[PDB]
RNA sequence: CAUCCGGUCGAUCCUGCCGGAGCGCGACGCUCUCCCCAAGGACGAAGCCAUGCAUGCCCGCUCACCGGACGCGGCGGACGGCUCAGGACAACGGUUGCACCCCCCGCGGCGGUCCUAGCCGGACACCGCUGGCAACCCGGCGCCAAGACGUGCGCGCAAGGGCGGGCGCCCGGGCGAGCAGCGUGACGCAGCGACGGCCCGCCCGGGCUUCCGGGGCAUCACCCGGUCGGCGCGGUCGCGGCGCGCCGAGGGCCCGACGCCUGGCGGAGAAUCAGGGUUCGACUCCGGAGAGCGGGCCUGCGAGACGGCCCGCACAUCCAAGGACGGCAGCAGGCGCGGAACUUGCCCAAUGCGCGGCGCGCGAGGCAGCGACGGGGAGCGCGCGAGCGAGGCGGGCCCACAGCCCCCGCCGCGGAGCCGAGGGCAAGCUGGUGCCAGCAGCCGCGGUAAUUCCAGCUCGGCGAGCGUCGCGCGGCGCUGCUGCAGUUGAAACGCCCGUAGUUGGCCCCCCGCCGCCACGAGGAAACGGGAGCGCUCCAGGCAGGCCCGUUGGAC
RNA sequence: GAAGGGCCGCGAGCCCCCGCGCCUGGAGGAAGGAGAAGUCGUAACAAGGUAUCCGUAGGUGAACCUGCGGAUGGAUCCCU
């Protein structure tokens, strides 16, 4: 038993959906605690170095970040291991590039470019309502943020729109049958569909049945069902509309691209 | 039938095999432990010892010959064994009170051929292979 | 530990269970002379690859035709075999694979393709020429005798421009 | 040192488990406070640095506490005279040692100074006109450094009165 | 990727074993042209250790020398690295829970404090003067700083405690679940505040906990007595016989308790190969445990820590003999042991960690050296003359510096061994010796042709590798579930009753429950399988092309 | 608020006794195996010269002999 917390991370023990080469090295970056957890995040350096390719080493990324060249939800971050998560705003003014971090059908993080009109807010999932000091009602979300004095009409598992400049709630979408959702965990990450059924078991998990646009049906637990509007998405989504092709069609697409 | 065959009878079959697989001589010799404690080499490929007497052993009834062997004492056990140097005229290369390396015969621990009660072979003496000395590849002028 | 510990490795050939078998020795020597093979490890390699292909074909054939896995794997296997020239183009059924034989593998070697093109007098001459780097594939010099040529590169094999 | 790990016990079948590691600091214990009634001397309370930087205070000597009469909703700070009954053992009573559940006698002055003029339970009033009132301890000295409680009421009062009357 | 062969007889058929034939792991022995990848003191000594290195950084505090020193202060040193002694309802693997819990950094909030505030008080360190001692170590006096210590300006606020719901049950802050919060009567003034942080939530981590799995011996058959349960207090971050007092008597066992043994770390996995399985699992990832043996403790969010302190024991060192001092199962190196195992090298440039703004450090890690553990690719010729290797001398590319590969110029070292030739088992000619010397895994040869010994000729197998020894799988349907045998070869209890255990005829058209089949969710990779891609091929790797599914790494 | 002391708690080391496991000396006694071409007799294989064997009991230099009961793996598949 280790006598304290863990600070390192072996490369082979890192999450698969990070797509890290086996021979890159013994070690992988260890994300620091923040808005998102280890298994539902991706470090900034990976995006800035292994994807966009604006840097070729750790040091270059360190200089870029300490020179204030990236804003996360309107706030400059200088930590190369800062965790980036789902429905986050990634803006680089020096090149006028703005991206929203979402999931691809394969189950990995992707950068969807956005516009100026929709980059002043983000969507958050409310999963906990509790009373704080002095009995004051509170409310928490998936990105580690708390808001005091929420509307009584807002319940758990709902979705909340908040302005980036000011953490004030505008409108909220209820968790109900007939609402477009997006799956954010498990075997079905990145799929988009509409809720058709809700079944609860006393003392255990609650299972949600969803149907895709094409008629396919799939199941997942409520812990990773994210509402993204009322029958139509509230934000811009990837070019594909949450359709996972079968191995045959993916092979055809690969051969075509070959 | 003779063997139990019911759908809920795995325990009895396991116990039967557990008890009955001890009747094979090979399985006992391997998994019992007596041989390991009795084998002077303790499950090693070969051992190092000191020769103390050079002797000749007669062969069995249908053959007629005197085989050349030496008595050895193992460094790590202090017990006594008999090891036999096969190659022609190789006894003259072995001298009393000499360091030797002794290995086994083809069979694990049984006697081989017409040599009675001998289970070991000499392969190295004074750090030089006997097979190499016999072919004149090297010379033992250090001794 | 060192990163060199995670490097993989494997063997590529199999030895017969009964070595001293007269017909086998005769056939192996016959093939070695016909294709001018160096040692008997090449035949073992060919047998290994053939066994792999045959096992894949068997497993696929055990299943139903309309099995998604069967379709996927058979399509990939047939495409590979056709691209490599081992199997004739006009055959597109998994049954035909089990009839393949090592000689078909041998016929696609570089020595063979340059011999059937009249570019070399003999397999031995082909090997000697290949070693000296007088040959090229698609404008690139190849000096490996056992290099296997794909069908699309068959007409692209020629003499090295820079060779004397 | 003192520990409460279960590795040094026996199994449910009565077998010796065996030991596979040295002692750990998470599983430690400490010597009891043994809080004493006062009856260089004065109120003495110590402080203990517990896991996580948390602070725990154990009382070694004290003399006063807050007591409540629930039926009439009357509460004052009163001086504790002595311990008269304890279910665990009579040795604690002889030593006047304070623990949760001890039955004690408190001074009546803070209550009689305002009572004996309103209709209430007869028995508490009879106690009030005397020098002491029967009471109980509800806090945990040794963990919070205090000794509070409440005044006995009905069936429990009868139980303890019948217990201590013959003595 | 479903194989057999030789040996009991005067001959024959069987049972049955002995031996051969293959793969892998190590050691020994012979030999060795070129390139690529690559393990490496684990194997009843967790035995002993000279020598050098392995953890530092810096925002605050400069009347220091000419700001760099030094010191106070802060963060870190509880991660990483080594090994497998101990431990057999434990550890560990999968599956639950805390409505019995604690938690640094970081992210987001919140921020009201009972009764000199143009800025409070006193010290120590470094340093100066004077000194002790062999060394290690320190003493006394003296001016000075703080984001150090203490006090503390302020709208009431920490812990704990009493009271506050129903009338058979069910139909908001929140739950499956009377859980949270609040009011009110009394106690107590904890924390924050001389440049403003007490508190809350999330996150990583930890602690315990439900269910299932979790070595062998019956020449161990009965075992336990805080052992089993209840009441009460204490202690703990916290539940709990965790500890104490009192009460009662219980708990486990042939569905194998208890005891003993193990040359016993576990799993992901490895070897072998029709299918069913057998054996192993020191070592790459996860988890556990330890730092000579046995114990104890401070600091701190976090250690019962050992490159931290205290004691006993066993060892070891210096002494100007009064005293002082140590812990390589960290990297190199040495002794001992053994069948068995490498340089006392260079560097943070890459991957990461610590601190920190244009950087430092890191025996983690990388590079090189030895290296026939081992794996992959070429070659000692083709031809009647030309051509190309290795090798040397130079230039590039690469590299932290250098090699190496690769490319360009001038000269141009062409080298095969190890086993065997009666059968199994592919492969025969003279000369010696004479049951001697010797061969021979088994059958056997050798007492004058020795087809078997020792030599020459010739021949065969594999091949830069070949052979010998030990172990595991297979061979083996000779451990038999698939799938043996039991008249005579080895083997049916002398017979009956009988409990555990195992097995039990036929019948109901649909309801509930258990097994069963199928599908699905959820949960690490690496390995294995597998889609696509010409590292010149290959062992490999996840690349790569321009006019790329959003290029890809699907499952 | 130091040195120092008392009582309890954690608990090393030594002494005493008990038990368990693994090795090991020993006069003499007794078994087995191998080696050679030793001495005394012939028990078994043919009706092996008293048919062989099983159990039990006693006796004898040795193989073995005898008594009671049993089997044929016998030397008999066959007789009011
Ligand atoms: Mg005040
Ligand atoms: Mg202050
Ligand atoms: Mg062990
Ligand atoms: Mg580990
Ligand atoms: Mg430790
Ligand atoms: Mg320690
Ligand atoms: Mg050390
Ligand atoms: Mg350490
Ligand atoms: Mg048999
Ligand atoms: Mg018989
Ligand atoms: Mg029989
Ligand atoms: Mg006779
Ligand atoms: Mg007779
Ligand atoms: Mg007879």
């Amino acid at each position: 038993m280790a006598r304290g917390v863990r600070k390192h991370l072996k490369r082979l023990n890192a999450p698969k959906h990070w797509l890290l080469d086996k021979m890159g090295g013994i070690w992988a970056p260890r994300p620091t605690n923040g808005p998102h957890g280890l298994r539902e995040c991706i470090p900034l350096i990976l995006i800035l170095r292994n994807r966009l390719h604006y840097a070729n080493t750790y040091a270059e990324t360190s200089m870029i970040l300490q020179d204030k060249n990236v804003l996360i939800d309107g706030k400059p971050r200088t930590d190369p291991t800062f965790p980036v998560g789902f429905m986050d705003v990634f803006e680089i003014p020096k090149v006028h590039k703005t991206f929203r971090v979402l999931y691809d059908v394969k189950g990995r993080f992707t950068l969807v470019p956005i516009q100026s009109n929709e980059a002043g807010f983000k969507l958050c999932r409310v999963q906990k309502i509790f009373l704080g000091d002095k009995g004051m009602p509170y409310l928490s979300t998936h990105d580690a943020r708390t808001i005091r004095f929420p509307h009584p009409d807002i319940k758990t598992n709902d979705t909340i729109k908040i302005n980036l400049k000011t953490g004030k709630i505008d409108e909220w979408y209820k968790f109900d049958i007939g609402k477009i959702v997006m799956v954010t965990g498990g075997r079905n990450c990145g799929r988009i569909g509409t809720i058709q059924a809700i079944d609860k078991h006393m003392g255990s998990y609650t299972m949600i049945r969803m149907k895709d646009t094409e008629g396919t049906e799939f199941l997942t637990r409520l812990c990773n069902v994210f509402v993204i509007g009322n029958d139509s998405p509230a934000v811009a989504i990837p070019t594909t509309k949450g359709i996972r092709p079968d191995i045959i069609k993916n092979r055809e697409l690969r051969l075509r691209s070959i | 039938m003779s063997k139990t065959s019911g759908l809920y009878t795995a325990r009895k079959l396991r116990t039967v095999r557990r008890v009955n697989r001890w009747a094979d001589k090979k399985y006992r010799k391997a998994h019992l432990g007596t041989w390991l404690k009795a084998n002077p080499l303790e499950g090693a490929c070969m051992a190092r010892g000191i020769v103390t007497q050079k002797i000749g052993i007669s062969a069995k009834q249908p053959n007629s010959a005197v085989r050349k062997a030496v008595r050895v004492q193992l460094t790590k056990n202090s017990k006594k064994i008999t090891a036999f140097v096969p190659r022609d005229g190789s006894i003259t290369y072995i001298d009393n009170n000499d360091e030797v390396l002794v290995a086994g015969f083809g069979r694990a621990g049984r006697a081989v051929g017409d040599i009675p009660g001998c289970r070991f072979k000499v392969i190295k003496v004074a750090g030089i292979g006997l097979l190499a000395l016999f072919l004149r590849k090297r010379e033992k002028r250090a001794r | 530990p060192r990163i060199s510990r995670h490097r993989n490795s494997s063997k590529t050939y199999s030895t017969p269970k009964k070595p001293f078998t007269k017909p086998r020795l005769d056939a192996e020597l016959k093939l070695c002379g016909e294709y001018g093979l160096k040692c008997k490890r090449e035949i073992y390699r060919a047998r290994y690859m053939l066994a792999k292909i045959r096992r894949t074909a068997r497993n696929l054939l055990t299943l139903d035709e309309n099995d998604i896995k069967r379709r996927f794997e058979g399509a990939a296997l047939l495409r590979r075999l056709h691209m490599l020239g081992i199997l004739d183009e006009e055959k597109d059924q998994l049954d035909y694979v089990l009839g393949l034989r090592i000689e078909d593998i041998f016929k696609r070697r570089l020595q063979s393709v340059i011999v059937e093109s009249k570019l070399a007098k003999s397999v031995h001459h082909a090997r000697n020429m290949i070693k000296a780097r007088h040959i090229s594939v698609g404008g690139q010099i190849v000096n490996i005798p056992s290099y296997m040529v794909r069908i699309s590169n068959t007409s692209r094999v020629a003499i090295a421009d820079t060779s004397s | 040192g003192i520990t409460h790990d279960k590795m040094y016990k026996r199994s449910k079948t009565g077998a010796v488990q065996g030991k596979w590691h040295k002692k750990r600091k998470y599983n430690l214990g400490r010597q009891p406070a043994n809080t004493k009634l006062i009856v260089n001397e004065g109120q003495k309370i110590s402080t203990i640095r517990c896991r996580g930087g948390n602070i725990k205070r154990r009382a070694l000597r004290l003399s006063h506490g807050s007591f409540a009469w629930g039926s009439a909703d009357i509460s004052h700070k009163a001086r504790i005279l002595q311990v008269v009954y304890n279910s665990t053992s009579n040795e604690l009573v002889r030593t006047n040692t304070l623990v949760k559940g001890c039955v004690v006698q408190i001074d009546s002055a803070p209550f009689k100074s305002a009572l004996s003029n309103d209709t209430l339970d007869k028995e508490i009033l009879d106690q009030i006109r005397g020098d002491h009132i029967l009471a109980r301890i509800s806090s945990r000295p040794g963990q919070v450094g205090t000794a509070d409680g409440y005044i006995l009421e009905g069936p429990e009062l009868l139980f303890y009165q019948k217990k201590l009357a013959p003595k």
